[PDB]
């Protein structure tokens, strides 16, 4: 529970920071 | 009209494998079966996954702690991994697709093989890459692949 929706966030970040890094 | 969601879940699948192959090196135990690709690694989809692994690699060294702390305590194994995979990555998606994102969940498939081939002693490669491809199917991010003029999109922002 708890641990799944920290790496979702996690993962998030990295996609916001992904996005900028392509762009 | 647009290349087939089929044909963007193939490319996927080498994306994703020759991604996993070219992060590993750059983060240089391997699972043995990353030296297996669909296909040549120089074809398109091959230079795809070895770009995107080649422009993610300081952004993914910056979170290795938080992420490597996260996974010791969720402890993923081939009995929890579908489990696991699915619910991350429904909640990495729910506010919609975007390319970071996408690339995103190829580096959380990366990190899933690798604990459970390193931790958990099980060589979950080929499980985890269905996982991925079948998802992106199921949850509309092959379509919109597509729509975009597939995986080379990613490259040319």
């Amino acid at each position: 529970a708890p641990y799944l929706e920290q790496v979702a966030r996690t993962l998030r970040k990295i996609g916001e920071e992904i996005n900028e890094a392509l762009r | 009209g647009s290349m087939s969601e089929e044909q963007v879940a193939q490319d996927t699948e080498e994306v994703f494998r020759s991604y996993v192959f070219y992060r590993h090196q750059q983060e240089q135990p391997a699972d043995p079966e990353m030296v297996t690709l669909p296909l040549q690694p120089s074809s398109t989809m091959g230079q795809v996954g070895r770009q995107l692994a080649i422009i993610g690699d300081d952004i993914n060294r910056r979170y290795d702690s938080e992420f490597q702390t996260m996974l010791q305590h969720l402890q993923p194994t081939a009995e929890n991994a579908y489990e696991y995979f699915t619910k991350i990555a429904t909640s990495l998606f729910e506010s919609g697709i975007n390319w970071g994102r996408v690339v995103a969940l190829l580096g959380f498939g990366y990190r899933l093989a690798l604990h459970v081939y390193q931790h958990g002693l099980t060589g979950f490669l080929g499980q985890v890459t269905r996982f991925v491809v079948d998802f992106m199917l199921h949850h509309s991010i092959a379509r919109w692949i597509a729509q975009r003029g597939g995986w080379v999109a990613a490259l040319n922002l």
